[PDB]
């Protein structure tokens, strides 16, 4: 090899232990230190571990590497929501003579009570309208698991066309949100008298309604 | 207290050179070593290289026929000059330093580049009108992100979302921004248009 | 702290020397043609429990020949501190392709040199 080989995903119970695995060769692992980084989405690596097996200050204790071989491992003991994030493994190369990173393993931590989204459908402003341009934005948050679908309702008839959405992300309480447009043109706007936002998630349907 | 902040272009036409550079407050740049590293959106880590003392070099062979990295001691920061960028080099490009044995102990905050042929456009922003209400402002229209919004000059925070942007078919960005409570104007910043647009939220 | 190798601690009062064809640390992964370098002297200060400074034996590091603290000075440029070191053979050739260690990549490698060698008084691992 010359690259290192993360699993892509790894899950686990909160309170309990996790590890994250790394495959090398003996040009990186099997020669070289190992180094381990954290990535919480929307912000920068974080050291984990440095020299395979030690601990920046201000890194949890729960957190441990081990190498052996060609291969290194990063523990997680009592696992917590807030570990959710994604975790790389890195070393030099003499290969390359540079440094390698690994794929990235995305951690899912468990246990989170199920919530139900709440969602926020609005009229097209009236300086937008002014623009001969309409928009309805429909927002959904705070919900929890990060699954959900969005139907679009004009006048009690399905609309496909104009339909863009976004893939649920991680808010500041550690739930998921996500948005959905709707491109109108004004006199379709006036056209019809309601057009509808429908969400579902976990089976449970929220619909909210929208009229000039 | 050291602390690390890219700077430079956010587009670049395809086949030009990206050119950005990293400044160090707080420390000096003395004898460490200073990386580049891009992360493409969705994807993994990907070391550019480093510079160290006597400007020495040591790059990633994959695109060690196309960067150059420099530094200056004099303005205490170091710049990264990639050539024939392609749209593999869209990613967001983060500065780290290495201290001791401690490696990437700190990173920049990390500024996103996109290679098109597009142009840079501004956004039209507009006023979301609303025991606890929602009310926002819509970022439409712009290229390249990011876009930052603030709410009231950034002593807004809490119940404050700003969602992911949507990518609309005729190539522009389209966000929104959205706060919860029981004066409110938003502050939309677009970097690569150099425009700041603030919009009162006018109830309904 | 660049070095590849371990440092060659000087115990007693006499400094660093080699006669021609030696000095060179064994290092596998290189060629007959890199073999050749120089060492370089350092001291340092410790503050021992009576809270005076006090001095330490000095230690010398090896550095391939165009690299470390002295990568621009040519071979057998006299200077204190610096002595050369080269093997019957080599080149007089700076050996960027090796360079100088990252104490964040690897660790350094135990400094050995070949049964046979000739090292002066005060001077031993």
């Amino acid at each position: 090899q010359s690259v290192l080989t993360q699993p892509p995903s790894a899950s686990g119970t909160p309170g309990q232990r996790v590890t994250i695995s790394c495959s090398g060769s003996s040009s990186n692992i099997g020669s070289n230190y190992v180094y381990w980084y954290q990535q919480l989405p929307g912000t920068a690596p974080k050291l984990l571990i440095y020299r395979n097996n030690q601990r920046p200050s201000g890194v949890p204790d729960r957190f441990s590497g081990s190498k052996s071989g060609t291969s290194a491992s990063l523990a997680i003991s009592g696992l917590r929501s807030e570990d959710e994030a994604d975790y790389y493994c890195a070393a030099w190369d003499d290969s390359l003579s540079g440094r390698v990173f690994g794929g990235g393993t995305k951690l899912t931590v468990l246990g989170q009570p199920k919530a139900a989204p709440s969602v926020t459908l609005f009229p097209p402003s009236s300086e937008e309208l002014q623009a001969n341009k309409a928009t309805l934005v429909c927002l959904i948050s705070d919900f929890y698991p990060g699954a959900v679908t969005v139907a679009w309702k004009a006048d009690s008839s399905p609309v496909k066309a104009g339909v863009e959405t976004t893939t649920p992300s991680k808010q500041s309480n550690n739930k998921y949100a996500a948005s959905s447009y709707l491109s109108l043109t004004p006199e379709q706007w006036k056209s019809h008298r309601s057009y509808s936002c429908q969400v579902t998630h976990e089976g449970s349907t929220v619909e909210k309604t929208v009229a000039p | 207290q050291v602390q690390l902040q890219e700077s430079g272009p956010g587009l670049v036409k395809p086949s030009e050179t990206l050119s950005l550079t990293c400044t160090v407050s707080g420390g000096s740049i003395s004898s460490y070593y200073w990386s580049w590293i891009r992360q493409p959106p969705g994807k993994g880590l990907e070391w550019i290289g480093y510079i160290y003392y006597s400007g020495s070099t040591n790059y990633n062979p994959s695109l060690k026929s196309r960067v150059t990295i420099s530094v200056d001691t004099s303005k205490n920061q170091f710049s990264l000059k990639l050539s024939s960028v392609t749209a593999a080099d869209t990613a967001v490009y983060y500065c780290a330093r290495d201290y001791y044995q401690l490696p990437m102990d700190v990173w920049g905050q990390g500024t996103t580049v996109t290679v098109s042929s597009a142009s840079t456009k501004g956004p039209s922003v507009f006023p979301l009108a609303p025991g606890t209400a929602a009310l926002g402002c819509l970022v439409k229209d712009y290229f390249p992100e990011p876009v930052t919004v603030s709410w009231n000059s950034g002593a807004l925070t809490s119940g404050v979302h700003t969602f992911p942007a949507v990518l609309q078919s005729s190539g522009l960005y389209s966000l929104s921004s959205v706060v919860t409570v029981p004066t409110y104007i938003c502050n939309v910043n677009h970097k690569p248009s150099n425009t700041k647009v603030d919009k009162r939220v006018e109830p309904k | 702290t660049a070095s590849w190798f371990t440092a060659l601690t000087q115990h007693g009062k006499e400094d660093l020397k080699f006669p021609r064809g030696q000095g060179v640390p064994i290092n596998t992964n290189s060629s007959p043609d890199d073999q050749i370098g120089y060492y370089r002297r350092a001291t340092r200060r410790i503050r021992g429990g009576d809270g005076k400074m006090k001095d330490l034996s000095p230690r010398w590091y090896f550095y391939y020949l165009g690299t470390g603290p002295e990568a621009g000075l040519p071979y057998g440029a006299n200077k204190d501190g610096i002595i050369w070191v080269a093997t019957e053979g080599a080149l007089n050739t700076p050996k960027d392709h090796i360079g100088t260690r990252n104490p964040a990549n690897n660790a350094a490698i135990v400094l050995q040199l070949p049964q046979g060698t000739t090292l002066p008084k005060g001077f031993y691992a």
